[PDB]
């Protein structure tokens, strides 16, 4: 993997070099195309590097986190037309970029963490440095105290882990198991704040609605899936204590889910009805996850990668009214089926996506996690049915009122649909479908 | 008794003397067998194992 992480490097000069917007976007494209051809792996862990591997969990993660990365530069120009220091913006993503694949690719879980942690910094500077709206203050403060003030103290439990240990590679834990009813709460509780939780749903919509189309993508895209990839790695050694204790959180889950999705139809926000909808599904990754049964993981992995694919065209097409009709609410966004009704056929697909229409990636994941939680518990189900069904519910009327009403009385020309963004949603879309094809290496891990 | 008045200081000399007790305390040295031993410079000291034996070997 050092490949990728040496081109990483030696593209973060283009940054300083003038008008490389697009010459860095087409090699981030190009890296990901490589990083394509570099696939053979198992359940074990493989392409060793100094401390850096690679395996069907980390390897779909880090396609998705390199195949992102190029699509923020696709997603934002507005830099560019501004000139609001596009350096900045390049070192920022490639930044981000290198710390993602070190996350993903650290087999110690004290390097996991280390870089799972050091991504605080470059998401802060991505909304901060190009936001919008005047809370993009307080939101970055909701964003980074949240998370550190639980993801900070699993650093104790890594600490604790090597002690009684004596390593902190993955393979290792596994061999052992631990159930002090401390270590999984520290660790646990920490992850579930990022991942989010329905109860610590909170600073989410915050940092989605006033950050930039850029800084939502990888919110949305990346930091909530880089969480639930810890858990799927680090439950191995939790079993005991979380048989014990798991009623909580399959709970909390499932009831917030049918919440959360009420929530959406009284909403009013396109980047909060997406917010919402992605604490929704995460609500469900969680719950299967939790469940901890073959068909659940295997299934959570899959949905973790569909989710952060839809999530993001939603937000290129949330960014798309945005840089329109200047105002995100639904009242003043509406009837757009009568000025980009090609677009509009993206607004239905990346919908179509997010309610698990086929053939979707999302869709193979939610027979997956509903198998597994139905088997856990048959009383599952009579929350289960609610939970899909408001899911398509609200997904229905984010689609219908924005697209479909009369126009809007006032409302100032502006320009048409164009190719940056045509591109944008197919790219978003089409590997969305494609990957049903090979699903074997995104659905197979454990 | 034709005796002499010693000197100004006679008795102000040193007295070395002929021993009659003959009872010298003996000179000894403590011996504590169990004191705390550190590394002699002789003990070899092979090149370092397993690099710094941190976390990644760095
Ligand atoms: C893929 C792709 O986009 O290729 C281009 C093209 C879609 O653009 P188009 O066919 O030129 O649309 C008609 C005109 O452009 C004129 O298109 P329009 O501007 O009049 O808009 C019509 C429609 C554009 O879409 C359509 O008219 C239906 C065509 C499938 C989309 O989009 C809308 O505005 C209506 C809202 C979208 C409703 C969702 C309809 C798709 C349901 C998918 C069910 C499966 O797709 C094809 O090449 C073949 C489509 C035939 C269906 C096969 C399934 C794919």
């Amino acid at each position: 993997m050092l490949k990728i992480i040496f081109f990483l490097l030696f593209l973060i000069p283009f940054c300083f070099i003038n008008n490389m917007y697009w010459m860095v976007q087409i090699m981030m494209f190009f890296i990901s195309f490589i990083f394509l051809l570099m696939n053979n792996f198992m359940n074990y862990w493989s392409e060793i590097s100094y401390f850096l591997g690679c395996d069907m969990l980390s390897y779909g993660l880090i396609l998705l986190s390199l195949w992102i990365c190029s699509l923020m530069l696709l997603a934002s120009e507005m830099i560019n037309k501004h000139n609001n220091y596009k350096n900045l913006f390049l070192l920022n993503i490639i930044i981000l970029l290198l710390l993602l694949i070190l996350t993903f690719s650290s087999m110690s879980l004290f390097m996991f963490y280390l870089f799972f942690e050091s991504s605080l910094i470059p998401t802060l500077f991505l909304i901060l440095g190009w936001g919008y709206q005047p809370e993009r203050l307080q939101a970055g403060l909701y964003l980074l105290f949240y998370t550190l003030l639980v993801s900070l103290p699993m650093l104790i439990g890594i600490f604790y882990l090597m002690n009684k240990i004596g390593s902190m590679n993955f393979y290792l834990m596994n061999n052992f198991m631990f159930n002090y009813d401390l270590l999984y709460f520290c660790l646990l509780c920490a992850f579930l704040v990022k991942m989010p939780m329905f109860l610590v749903h909170l600073w989410l919509p915050k940092a989605h609605v006033e950050a930039p189309v850029s800084g939502s993508m990888i919110l949305a895209g990346i930091m909530l899936k880089l969480g639930g990839y810890g858990m799927l790695r680090v439950i191995s050694f939790l079993q005991l204590m979380n048989l014990k204790y798991s009623f909580v959180w399959i709970s909390i889950s499932l009831v917030g889910g049918v919440l959360v999705s009420l929530v959406c139809l009284r909403q009013t926000d396109l980047k909060a009805l997406i917010a919402y909808s992605s604490v929704a599904h995460m609500g469900i990754v969680l719950s299967g996850l939790l469940t901890m049964t073959y068909w659940g993981l295997c299934g959570s992995y899959t949905l973790m990668i569909a989710h952060g694919l839809c999530s993001s065209g939603l937000f290129c097409l949330a960014n798309v009214s945005y840089e329109r009709l200047g105002s995100r609410s639904m009242l003043i966004n509406k009837g757009l089926l009568n000025f980009m009704p090609s677009m509009t056929l993206w607004w239905f697909l990346l919908s179509s996506a997010n309610m698990a229409a086929p053939p979707t990636l999302n869709l193979l994941g939610e027979i997956y996690l509903l198998n597994s939680i139905v088997s856990w518990s048959w009383i599952s189900m009579i929350l289960l049915s609610f939970l899909s069904f408001f899911s398509a519910a609200y997904t229905l009327y984010l689609y219908s009122f924005s697209q479909h009403g009369k126009l809007f009385s006032g409302v100032y020309s502006f320009s048409s649909g164009k190719i940056r963004e045509y591109l944008l949603m197919l790219l978003h879309w089409l590997p969305l479908n494609l990957l049903i094809l090979k699903s074997e290496s995104f659905m197979l891990w454990l | 008794f034709d005796w002499d008045r010693p000197s100004y200081g006679y008795f102000s000399r040193a007295k070395v003397i002929q021993s009659a007790r003959e009872a010298p305390k003996k000179e000894e040295k403590v011996s504590y067998p169990d004191a705390t031993p550190g590394l002699p410079e002789d003990y070899p000291k092979p090149p370092a194992k397993y690099g710094s034996r941190f976390h990644w070997l760095e």
